[PDB]
């Protein structure tokens, strides 16, 4: 038991392929409960600018009835038998899975193959949920660190599809007739673009039996997402009545291929999170969480890496009051070129194992397990083993994230995103010259 | 006076972009002559009548100047 024995005694992930294209994959160690889920390749990355917001409108419908199954029957069969069924749609991925226990794995699927493939689309299920999404929109208009995030998106993919929000304009919303959802459905939920992901306790052959039996009527055997750009720009939203100031600062990151993650992800890792509940505070690690704690310069911050295919952003997110957001950018900016210039073994020794602590954390649960499935053979083409990622962070040295830094962060032009009482945010011109250190 | 308290604002969306996305110089002739030839017609009218003046009372007092500096027949 010496970390890597165990690394290497995780079972791993068989991997088939049905002949409509449906990705089947199972990953079986012990467990009498089992996470079974479809993946879809849809989202609102490929809804133009009239079906944005459909997948949202899909997803909302796909639980409420069926063909087979009318209606509330459908939650009866799901609550009947103790399973948790639950839906999330990214702006590149759709995902539909369900909890349940080993032994309902055979009608685990049916349900599952009744929600993807025959839908309802009753005419009335879509005017209430007209409704429904309407409010909803109001919620996240509530959400200020969601509301961020979807400005960032819009000001970074501008006059691209991914900067299109996941819901949709609320002015599309209301007119999203029943045929264009139809057509969606029919050219965003095809089998070659589905993952039939089960974690838990499934047997990979009894989920190849029952995917070949429950899946083989879809379509067997184009539009196809573009590389979209990097608009390095800012949108502030002063308002002024809003207790804290929401910004996001990102740039232009790797995608889901070029293994530039790895060390990027080690780089973040450095910088690390903090808001105002923490532990040590003062006392930690982070250059950056150290200050903020010391002069309590904030109320929370993050890294992120948002990675889509061809793009994706990477930068971080800080929510503080009206009177900390100058000096935020300073020092955050600091870190960013203290890490470019100058990044140092014991930093890079410590990212790399809160990176290892993060993957192995996070793939704990059958329904994380299931989603990492789903999510790396949609993304990667393959679920990487955990071997590789430790491979991997192994060969991150403190002159490879230096290196990477410098490509990504070093005289970059970002995109920001304020909200709130953002007046003190520094000028664009600030933000941006603060990405070039005239000592280096 | 700095920046953090100067007033208070509401509702207000604004865009921009980087600089070094964007032209320097977007069409400085297109429209920049028409914008030059749009504020000169604006500004000529109360501008030029004072300097105007100016000009004709220098001109007449140079020349009378000049006529009184000669001889007056006598
Ligand atoms: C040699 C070339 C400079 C160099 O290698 O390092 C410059 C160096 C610091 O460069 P840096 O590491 O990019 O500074 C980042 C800091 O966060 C400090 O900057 P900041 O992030 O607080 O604010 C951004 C901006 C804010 O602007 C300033 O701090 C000064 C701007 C002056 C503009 C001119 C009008 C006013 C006079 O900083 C600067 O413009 C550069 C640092 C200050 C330069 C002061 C001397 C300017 C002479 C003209 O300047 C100094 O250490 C000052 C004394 C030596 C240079 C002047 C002689
Ligand atoms: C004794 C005084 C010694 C010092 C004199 C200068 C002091 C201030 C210099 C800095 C300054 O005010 O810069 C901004 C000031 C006015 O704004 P701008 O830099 O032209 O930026 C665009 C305008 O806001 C608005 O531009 P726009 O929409 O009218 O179109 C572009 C252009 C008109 O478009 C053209 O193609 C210009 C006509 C040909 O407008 C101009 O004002 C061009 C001026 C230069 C020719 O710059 C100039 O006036 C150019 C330098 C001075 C030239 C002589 C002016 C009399
Ligand atoms: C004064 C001569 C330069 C005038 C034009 C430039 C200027 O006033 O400031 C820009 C210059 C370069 O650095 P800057 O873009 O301020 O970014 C600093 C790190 N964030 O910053 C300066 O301080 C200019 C002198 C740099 C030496
Ligand atoms: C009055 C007009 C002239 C003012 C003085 C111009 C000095 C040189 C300016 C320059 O470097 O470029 C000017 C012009 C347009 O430059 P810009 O708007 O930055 O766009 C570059 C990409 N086409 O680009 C050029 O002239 C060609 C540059 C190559």
């Amino acid at each position: 038991a010496t970390y890597a024995q165990a690394l290497q005694s995780v079972p791993e992930t068989q991997v088939s392929q049905l002949d409509n294209g449906l990705r089947v994959a199972s990953e079986q160690s012990s467990q009498p409960t089992c996470t079974v889920g479809v993946w879809i390749d849809a989202g609102s990355r490929y809804e133009n600018e009239k079906n944005n917001g459909a997948g949202y409108f899909v997803e909302h419908l796909a639980f409420k009835g069926t063909k087979n199954r009318p209606g509330s029957a459908l939650e009866k069969e799901v609550e009947s038998m103790g399973a948790h069924l639950n839906a999330y749609s990214t702006r590149e991925h759709t995902a539909y899975y369900i909890k349940a226990l080993s032994k309902d794995l055979p009608k685990a699927v049916e349900l599952l193959a009744d929600i993807v493939q025959n839908c309802s689309l009753e005419d009335s299920q879509i005017e209430k949920e007209r409704d429904v999404i309407l409010q909803e929109l109001q919620e996240n208009d509530s959400s200020m660190r969601d509301v961020v995030f979807d400005y960032l998106h819009a000001t970074a993919f501008q006059g691209t599809p991914l900067a299109q929000s996941v819901e949709g304009p609320s002015e599309n919303v209301r007119k999203l007739s029943r045929a264009d959802l139809t057509e969606y459905v029919s050219q965003h939920y095809k089998a070659p673009r589905m993952v039939l992901a089960a974690a838990g306790g499934v047997e990979h052959r009894q989920l190849l039996d029952l995917a070949q039996k429950h899946f083989s009527s879809l379509s067997g055997t184009v539009p196809a997402f573009t590389p979209c750009r990097f608009t390095g720009s800012e949108i502030r939203h002063r308002d002024d009545a809003l207790p804290l100031a929401h910004v996001a600062i990102a740039v232009e990151g790797p995608g889901w291929a070029n293994p530039d993650n790895v060390p990027l992800q080690v780089a973040n890792a450095i910088i690390g999170h903090y808001d105002s509940t923490y532990g040590g505070g003062t006392h930690m690690s982070s250059t950056l969480a150290s200050v903020a704690a010391t002069r309590k310069l904030c109320q929370s911050f993050q890294t992120f890496n948002i990675c889509y295919a061809e793009t994706g952003l990477l930068g971080a997110h800080f929510v503080c009051d009206n009177m900390s957001i100058d000096d935020m950018m300073f020092f955050l900016q600091g870190q960013w070129m203290r890490l470019c210039t100058s990044a140092t073994e014991s930093e890079v020794v410590r990212g790399k194992n809160i990176l290892r602590n993060a993957l192995v954390s996070h793939l704990d649960g059958t329904t994380p397990v299931c989603e990492d499935i789903g999510r790396s053979l949609l993304t990667y083409g393959r679920r990487i083993p955990l071997a590789e990622w430790e491979s991997r962070i192994a060969e991150v040295d403190a002159s490879v994230v230096r290196e990477v830094c410098s490509k990504y962060f070093y005289d970059q032009c970002p995109a920001v995103a304020g909200l709130g009482p953002i007046e003190q945010l520094p000028d664009y011109n600030r933000i941006r010259s603060g990405m070039f250190w005239l000592r280096f | 006076r700095e920046f953090g308290h100067l007033t208070r604002m509401r509702h207000v969306i604004t865009y921009s972009l980087s600089p070094f996305e964007q032209r320097a110089f977007p069409h400085y002739f297109t429209k920049g002559i028409p914008n030059v030839l749009r504020r000169t017609r604006a500004c000529i009218l109360r501008v030029a009548p004072p300097f105007v003046v100016f000009y004709l009372v220098y001109t007449w007092g140079t020349q009378e100047f000049e006529k009184s500096k000669r001889k007056n027949p006598a």
